């Protein structure tokens, strides 16, 4: 029988500064134990400051970001060259999402961007459109192998204060854009060794009031 | 009805200067169901210590068997047995159950006693020996685990030092498993000393 | 089916079949309503050119649309009997859906809203 | 939902500095391994286009209709159809893509893989592939089936990454793809010798090549085989 | 982990905080209480997206009556607008256990349980999820009807921190909310990893924890 | 959703329903009521798949409600009855049908007699002296057929209910958290507030 | 990955050293090449206890029959007993391996699937890399390969397996049997996949870590 | 694909070199004409493993015959095929054609196709999974042909087989059993394709 | 056989044990002791398959009665509980494993300390405060959590059960027909008469 | 068995008579060369229904073609034969070869297998479950054969598909398409047997 799904791999991550938001994707695309693309973007500058990627199923995949790309398109047409902010475009996602309840697309979405305070905004969502914003958010095969880590050097979970008997937490504080490039860049070098599906290469989106720069990282290529 | 996945739990070992530690959580649940919260998955026989993963019961019944066959290993050798030598032992007692084996993850560690070499070995629950320089890694948050270690981890650190990282890299992993915490011990070993600390983390 | 546009306006801007339908109520037997301090009393004329009348059978003026609402009329008979259809239907439909009786402002802007419908739908008067 | 009964198998294609390259063998295949021959996977579209099609070849002679249909639309009322509004390879491509894609949400899916190879009007080399899923990507070296797994692997060996591209010559292309045809086909229970090779470049436009056979194959060492093991005889 | 009580002092609302897909733990940080308006909670078990989808659309539909009636709707009418919605799409897969909370002058403070098989409640005390056992526990061995406001909030927040210890699928943090006539109140977000403690030395409870 | 009980008096017909509401392993609600007024003098109680009994009860509700106002007439227990089982008999060739039984329960002000009418999910309705649905009728048919008369009294009805009831306690494996009892007589509906 | 090519005084077998749970990397670094006998090695592929188990049990019986015939070891016993034992268990034993080595006899290369068929020939590959393997294989092998033309068309096909097969990766381990000649074993004979320095050192403060209890383990009599 | 043909002055046994898993050709130039003794050869069809296993006791049984008895005729050799593969037929995939040279008998050809059954015949061919044809251009057959004949008749057989069946191809290979030995024939594709 | 609960106090063990047996849709018995004494100061309770308890139950009482005899000694709850595991251990990889679980409570006369074990069908033993078979310890273990002392008396861990057992009546489906309640101390095993 | 050869003077259309239910023969003396316009002919493989169902509608467009655009290519009624075939793919299963004589174009061989696909071809064979069969003797068929030598071609191929399979037997019928008309030929067992 057809089978109207499939897995191309891939993982992401997506990180929210002070003044600032991160989005990251590595650049392979597989099926099964072949790699399809060595580079085939999966982050994409949606306008209006809203970084996007849906990583799992590449078909619905692309669907949905040039669905979500055609919305933000109509908002400005309807509604005078409104800037779409980072919530209202998360709540239309449910929606987009959420239409397709009873034949999923499957992927998971992160989408980074500023709120109207200027702050750094993450959005995750699940394949039906549940949806949470988020200071730190992993996405796709190697999600369960970087998650933890951001839990321990971005949140400084389960990290206490040296001498205070455990009593006293590490206090929590906003990291720096080179700081937090840092931690993408090992969270994938990590990834792409002990999992197959990451790797080749690593391509991060940085949101800023001044707009949306890209920096590219070589990754392992086995 | 998946044996590995219905008590849940994990260990970890991992490499330093000199030195090796070893770790478990605490948690003995069937399926959603938090049981025990006093579980310990690691057990030394003389110097060599062994931590087990998987289907509790193969967990117990694989511990009374590995005592069982050191036993009468020191008796007839009349030496403690080595973690190189212990690992085969374990890697021979799995496949001898291939068509019908015991649901387990086990891990060893220790140091020669005659090189001072530190000595760390994983297995699959069909005995396949996983032997690494840095780290081992076992249970149903293996995944989690993986990606701690492949971050925290560097060569050569002093036990004082490698108990932060081997600590933060169990508590991170299980605190993203449902299956896993309930508390936590470390063990320490050195040489001629082994220091075993619980840790404090959330009971949830 | 049958489309035509049979309320539409004029010049002088009116709607004539609204307007005529108005004289159709003025033709229609005389209905008064007068509310008291702690009730209310609907009072219905009944035209005399009508003996040898059966009073237990032929259609009472004053309708129950619920148990604590009531409906008088004046103008086409027929007419009244699908707009106290309707709203008796509706009754049930509120008290299944909101576990409440109606209000009686709402079940007037009910009825009031099918006969505004009926105003400029296609192939309707 | 369907089941796939004649197929076509593996399409492989490589960018080289001044275009293109694709190539298909001419063989159409059973159940049981039967073949068949005389099936032309290649699918020219104006004069910058080469659409290579494998799987159902029920499905891939309707998508042959779809593109005549498409060439034939696209001149209508259009004065430029043979200039500046000619079709190009990403609109021919993102066509296919689009039709893919509903196909398979439609639960009834053209059961192919398809990689689109030409030359943009900016002269930029387009390569991309689509599949029964609607699954899309672009690489320098694109193939399809068992081609993915024997004759990438020697492709990539000439274009790596992009930087290699501008390096590699259309001799030398050539070359790798002839040579990791006859690779196929001494591994493929599903190819033939006789297969169709397309070159499109910027310069020279497109060549079209029927009737190719493979040639220069080993064979010699197989009278030194004896027996599975033991057999000395 | 979800549970609403009535008792003298209005209602008592409290939460986990915890997602999982399978054996991994998506979330520790999710909202499980819709605000919906201020007189009106919704709490949210089973899928994710259903309940929260659902609960936010329940938040326009009761806006909706109120433009239209110039009332705020019953807890009645706005439990049975989602209840006769999942009713609609039952058989199809939706997974939803939900509680309706709020206070009218009408009805007084008000709880409905509604699920996703049709099943509409009118109750004093419900618990729903997979820890609602471990909550049940708690609550109907120390629940009087003439519980304190300070009381019934610790008793809320007890019960859920019970359920968060016992049960894998529950955790992450307790969310309390106080419903009264003036309206819903916050009372906080509390970290099941310091309050689990906090507890512990404070109550004498947890025995059974390494101490 | 699980034990509807009805015995026909000689002026009056008594409907026992289970008070426990159980999803999963746990018992969410011991006072519920499994019974909807059709009319001032026909009751009807219910059981089956969750959300469907409460469905088919109170649309059943709101369209003997509309006959009412549209006629100022109650309808018979009879003519509700066969309403009903026209209902149901659709409902089992529908796409997702009902899955209710009920018992109707009611007193004919024009014969001036009581009538209990059980009716299954098939809409398989039946007249009868005493009824019950699901596994009930395993332990109280056989009671019934002992010790019930024609010529009860409505406290008669009411002691050879509480021996039904006790019967059930005792050889039933679930809590049913004791019945709801209501009576149907000349003078409408009531319930009995001990029991 | 693995491999086998024939030279003109000997044979060479290659592997890749990357083992896989589902699409976990459970060691980036471990040895699927065996020695049976000193001259006889064996690449394995497949379940990874089965193969050492296989590979250790026959090179027991063989360094057993080799003191008791008081001759060096056969290729051709130890392929014989390999096959024998692997179709005993219908496929169950997921052993797939490529037998090389030199004896008396000369140099010799064969191939073992699971069910206990075996292939001869001058080239061949086994594994998720072999169709990646065989294709730089079906290129490149000539007859009369000299040993240094062996050993890079061996690692080659490794090579090929690592970079396209994401069953395959790290490191390449080459074992050269020479007639006349000790085999010799090249562990990590190629190393291209060295992890780059980390950007950041994740060493944490001393006493991170909250701890509610420490005892000193007693491991002496 | 695979045959064996009865001619003056022996028998010759004629196959494919392909090994097929799925559609991957495993090995391109298999050996699939064996040798159970000196003038007793068989053909190889059906699961590689089977073959080889049946094939190496068949050796054994022969070797031992040959050790007590002396010689053994092709119909013996026949017999222990069969025996192997009718006993063992419910676990067994393996397709066989046994020929062999006595100086009394001359060439003789038998066939064990998948139930375990043994056939005598002038030649025989199977093709596909263990296919065996009656008749396959029976005229194109004589008795007696002459060895270039014979060659010439199975490389013509086998290079139709591999044109039109994907699990055949590569060499044909063929081996002719005479009074005179044991002779080793292949053709490459660019011989045989050209027919 | 369903609700098996066990608290260890300060000076004793309690086990608490339903006393319905319900085969189908009929509870047959509503005074069954799902308990054997092991030793004078070991008692066993269980619940899970129908004859599997009973029959692995007394296996185990004429295991230990007769070490008791041979050795003229009393095993240790640690030893009993050690010995219960390995048979329950034996059984999950038999053609027909035991589907039984058990709490052994035992008074250990050598440490002057009572002691609880709990032993599911698999053989996972585990020592604990307080312990459940099945869904009782959904219910149970929060209750146990929030009121549990180490230090408590005998009197007050009987207090503490009734508030176990009343939550089990209130929140459980079925009707268990309450529980037979055992005291295990220094002075051995007696049964609470009234509960 | 059914095939399709182009010739000299035009094109010959062959097929056998067997109409098989399992192994019992439904009908003996089946006509499978079936008319969709005077000088376009078919052969039918697959279901009887489902071919029956496609020639008669495939006849039907080709009368409705005439009456409005006159005599219609082979090509044409080959595309019509497709579109019902590829539209249809999923409930039918039909395997068709389309043979057709224009005074511009001569004979023209065109075959709709089981994809639904069209291969426009010199000839044709398809046998067994419509298997087509590539090459078949390609060195026994030549272009412009004479009308004698591609009845010879024809008869022997289909009697050795005959020989080998059981779905094909009975008498082989044939239809000859040229300028000069439309010939029936039919050839016994007796005669092509002996072949
Ligand atoms: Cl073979
Ligand atoms: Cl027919
Ligand atoms: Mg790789």
């Amino acid at each position: 029988q057809f089978n109207p799904y499939g897995d191309n791999g891939g993982t992401i991550l997506g990180i929210a500064g002070e003044d600032f938001a991160v989005l990251a994707g590595d650049t392979r695309n597989i099926t099964d134990y072949s790699i399809n693309s060595r580079y085939e973007p999966k982050v994409f500058d949606c306008g209006d400051n809203i970084v996007m990627s849906a990583n799992g199923f590449a078909a619905d995949g692309d669907a949905l970001v040039k669905r979500f790309k055609n919305s933000v398109k109509w908002y400005h047409f309807d509604h005078n060259d409104k800037k779409l902010s980072i919530n209202s475009a998360a709540r239309n996602i449910q929606h987009l999402l959420y239409g397709k309840r009873f034949f999923p697309y499957y992927v998971h979405t992160i989408i980074a961007g500023l709120d109207e305070d200027g702050k750094g905004a993450v959005y995750s969502f699940d394949p039906v459109g549940s949806y949470e914003r988020e200071q730190c958010r992993a996405g796709g095969a190697a999600a369960s192998l970087i998650m933890p880590f951001l839990d321990n050097q971005v949140n400084f979970k389960n990290q206490y204060e040296p001498g205070t008997n455990g009593k006293v937490k590490k206090p929590l504080k906003y990291l720096s854009v080179e700081e937090v490039i840092k931690l993408v860049r090992d969270s994938f070098t990590s990834a792409t060794e002990r999992h197959i599906q990451v790797g080749d290469g690593l391509e991060i989106l940085i949101v800023t009031k001044d707009g949306v720069r890209k920096e590219f990282y070589e990754l392992k290529r086995d | 009805s998946d044996p590995s996945s219905i008590n849940g739990g994990i260990v970890v070992a991992m490499t330093g200067k000199d030195c090796v530690a070893i770790a478990c959580d605490l948690r003995l649940g069937s399926q959603s169901l938090g049981v025990s919260n006093k579980f310990e998955k690691i057990f030394h026989y003389g110097h060599v210590f062994l931590g087990i993963t998987g289907l509790a019961t193969d967990v117990t019944t694989l511990n009374e068997m590995f005592r069982y066959k050191t036993n009468l290993y020191k008796l007839k050798e009349e030496r403690a047995i080595e973690p190189e030598t212990f690992t085969q032992l374990v890697s021979s007692s799995l496949y001898e159950r291939r068509f019908g084996p015991y649901f387990v993850g086990p891990v060893v560690a220790g140091i020669n006693s005659k090189s001072g070499k530190p000595f760390i070995a994983g297995f699959d629950l069909i005995g396949c020996i996983d032997e690494a320089k840095d780290f081992i890694v076992s249970g149903t948050a293996s995944d989690q685990l993986f990606g701690m270690c492949e971050s925290l981890y560097e060569p050569n650190l002093e036990p004082e030092d490698l108990f932060e990282t081997i600590s933060q890299a169990l508590l991170n992993a299980a605190d993203r498993d449902a299956l896993s915490g309930w508390g936590a011990v470390v063990y320490i070993i050195k040489k001629d000393e082994v220091v075993k600390r619980y840790l404090k983390m959330r009971q949830d | 089916g049958y489309d035509r546009a049979l309320s539409i306006f004029s010049p002088d801007g009116h709607i004539f079949q609204v307007e005529y339908a108005l004289e159709a109520v003025k033709r229609g037997t005389c209905a008064v309503g007068v509310k008291g301090k702690n009730c209310v009393v609907l009072g219905c004329e009944r035209r005399s050119t009508l003996k040898l009348q059966d009073t237990r059978i032929t259609p009472s003026k004053v309708s129950k649309i619920d148990s604590h609402v009531v409906l008088s009329f004046s103008g086409l008979n027929a007419d009244s009997r699908i707009l106290i259809e309707k709203a008796r239907v509706e009754a049930q439909s509120h008290r299944l859906t909101l576990e409440d009786p109606v209000t009686v402002e709402y079940l007037t802007r009910y009825v009031a809203g099918v006969q505004q419908r009926y105003t400029q739908s296609g192939g309707v008067r | 939902t369907q089941q796939p009964i004649v197929t076509g198998t593996s399409v492989i294609s490589m960018k080289y500095d001044n275009g293109v390259i694709i190539a298909a063998d001419n063989l159409g295949s059973y159940g049981s391994l039967l073949r068949f021959n005389g099936v032309e996977r290649l699918i020219p579209v104006g004069d910058n286009t080469v659409v290579g099609i494998s799987g159902d070849i029920s499905d891939m002679q309707h998508i042959e209709r779809l593109l005549k249909d498409l060439v034939t639309e696209n001149a209508y009322d259009n004065p430029l159809a043979d200039a500046e509004e000619a079709l190009e390879p990403s609109y021919i491509f993102e066509y296919l893509a689009t039709v893919m894609y509903q196909r398979r949400s439609k639960m009834n899916p053209l059961w192919n893989a398809i990689i689109v190879a030409g030359v943009q009007s900016n002269g930029d080399q387009f390569l991309r592939y689509v599949n029964l899923l609607g699954v899309t990507y672009s690489s320098p070296t694109l193939a399809t089936g068992f081609g993915a797994h024997m004759a990438n692997p020697l492709l990539r060996k000439v274009v790596d990454r992009e930087s290699d591209i501008p390096k590699t010559t259309v001799q030398v292309a050539e070359e790798a793809i002839v040579n990791a045809m006859r690779v196929l086909y001494y591994r493929d229970a599903r190819s033939s010798r006789n297969f169709s090779l397309a070159i499109i470049d910027k310069n020279t436009g497109l060549t079209f090549k029927k009737n190719l056979q493979v040639e220069n194959m080993k064979w010699d060492f197989a009278k030194d085989i004896k027996g599975y093991g033991t057999q000395k005889i | 982990t979800t549970l609403a009580f009535r008792f003298q002092g209005g209602i008592i609302v409290a939460v986990d905080s915890r997602a999982t897909a399978g054996n991994w733990v998506a979330s520790q940080t999710v909202k499980k209480v819709i605000e919906i308006n201020p007189f009106l909670l919704g709490t949210m078990a089973g899928g994710a997206a259903d309940c929260q989808f659902w609960e936010t659309w329940l938040g326009s539909q009761c806006r909706l009556h109120e433009l239209r009636e110039k009332e705020r709707i019953s807890v009645a009418a706005a439990s049975k607008i989602l209840s006769n919605l999942v009713y609609q799409y039952k058989g199809a897969g939706l997974s939803m256990g939900t509680m309706i909370c709020g206070y009218t002058r009408k009805e007084g403070p008000t709880i409905y349980y509604v699920d996703s098989d049709g099943t509409r409640l009118k109750g004093d005390i419900f618990c729903v999820g997979s820890g609602q056992t471990f909550a049940y526990g708690v609550l109907d061995s120390n629940y009087k009807w003439d519980l304190s406001v300070e009381d019934a909030l610790y008793l809320g927040k007890r019960s859920i921190l019970a359920a968060a210890h016992r049960d894998a699928y529950s955790g992450g943090s307790v969310n309390l909310y106080h419903v009264t006539e003036d309206g819903w109140i916050y009372h906080g977000n509390h970290d099941v990893g310091e309050l689990f403690w906090k507890v512990k030395e404070e109550e004498g409870s947890f025995n059974n924890v390494i101490g | 959703m699980d034990i509807i009980l009805g015995i026909r008096v000689q002026d009056s017909v008594i409907l026992a329903s289970s008070k426990a509401v159980t999803r999963g392993i746990s018992v969410l609600k011991d006072s519920d009521d499994k019974t909807r007024q059709l009319s001032p003098h026909t009751l009807m109680s219910f059981a089956g798949e969750a959300g469907d009994t409460v469905q088919f009860a109170e649309y059943i509700q709101a369209n003997i409600q509309l006959y009412s106002i549209r006629e100022d007439y109650e309808l018979s227990p009879q003519a509700v009855s066969s309403f009903v089982r026209q209902e149901l008999a659709k409902s089992i060739r529908s796409r997702r049908p009902y899955q209710v039984n009920v018992l109707i329960g009611g007193y004919d002000k024009k014969k001036n007699k009581p009538e209990l009418y059980q009716i299954d999910y098939l809409g398989t309705k039946v007249e009868l002296p005493y009824g019950a649905h699901g596994y009930s009728g395993f332990y109280t048919f056989s009671l019934l057929d002992h010790h019930y008369r024609p010529d009860m009294t409505t406290e008669e009805g009411l002691d050879l209910l509480k021996l039904c009831v006790q019967e059930l306690e005792k050889r039933m494996p679930m809590d049913f958290k004791g019945v709801i009892v209501k009576i149907v007589d000349k003078d409408g509906i009531r319930q009995v507030d001990d029991f | 990955t693995i491999v086998g090519v024939k030279f003109n005084n000997g044979v060479v077998i290659a592997a890749d050293t990357r083992s896989t749970q589902g699409p976990i990397v459970a060691d980036k670094n471990c040895a699927k090449l065996h020695r049976i006998s000193p001259k006889i090695w064996c690449a394995g592929a497949g379940t990874a206890a089965d193969t050492e188990a296989v590979t250790q049990l026959i090179g027991s019986n063989i360094e057993l029959h080799s003191l008791y015939t008081s001759r060096e070891p056969r290729v051709v016993s130890a392929l014989q007993m390999l096959k024998q034992h692997l179709f005993k268990y219908q496929g169950h034993i997921g052993a797939y391996l490529i037998v090389a080595g030199v004896d008396p006899t000369g140099s010799h290369l064969f191939s073992i699937h699971a069910h206990g068929s075996t292939d001869v020939g001058y080239y061949l590959s086994l594994g998720s890399g072999s169709l990646a393997a065989m294709a730089v294989l079906e290129s490149h092998w000539k007859q009369d390969l000299t040993k240094e033309e062996a050993i890079k068309l061996a690692s080659d096909a490794i090579q090929a397996g690592i970079w396209n097969d994401l069953g395959s990766g790290s490191n390449v381990d080459v074992c050269v049997m020479e007639i006349g000649k000790d085999a010799e074993y090249l562990r990590n004979y190629l190393t291209p996949n060295v992890r780059e320095e980390k950007q950041k050192s994740y060493k944490f403060p001393r006493g991170t870590t909250a701890v509610l209890k420490e005892s000193i383990v007693n491991i002496c009599d | 694909s695979i045959m064996a043909v009865t001619f003056k002055d022996g028998v010759i046994l004629g196959a494919d070199s392909r090994t097929t898993t799925g559609a991957y050709i495993a090995n391109r130039v298999t050996d699939k004409l064996t040798r159970v003794h000196d003038k007793i050869w068989c053909c190889r069809s059906g699961s590689a493993a089977d073959t080889q296993a049946i094939a190496d006791i068949v050796q054994y049984h022969l070797e031992l015959y040959t050790s007590q008895y002396g010689t053994p005729s092709t119909e013996t050799a026949a017999s222990v095929f069969k025996e192997l593969c009718y006993e063992n037929k419910d676990n067994l995939t393996a397709g066989i054609i046994v020929a062999g040279y006595d100086d009394k008998n001359k060439g003789e050809v038998y066939t064990i196709p998948l139930g375990g059954s043994v056939h005598k015949l002038p030649y025989a061919i199977a093709v596909s999974g263990s296919t065996f044809i009656y008749g396959y251009c029976d005229k194109n057959f004589r008795e007696n042909m002459s060895k270039e004949e014979t060659v010439d008749f199975i490389k013509h057989s086998l290079s139709q087989a591999i044109k039109w069946d994907g699990s055949s191809g590569g060499v044909i290979r063929m081996v002719v059993l005479t009074a005179a030995g044991v002779e080793r024939l292949i053709f490459y594709p660019d011989e045989y394709e050209q027919l």
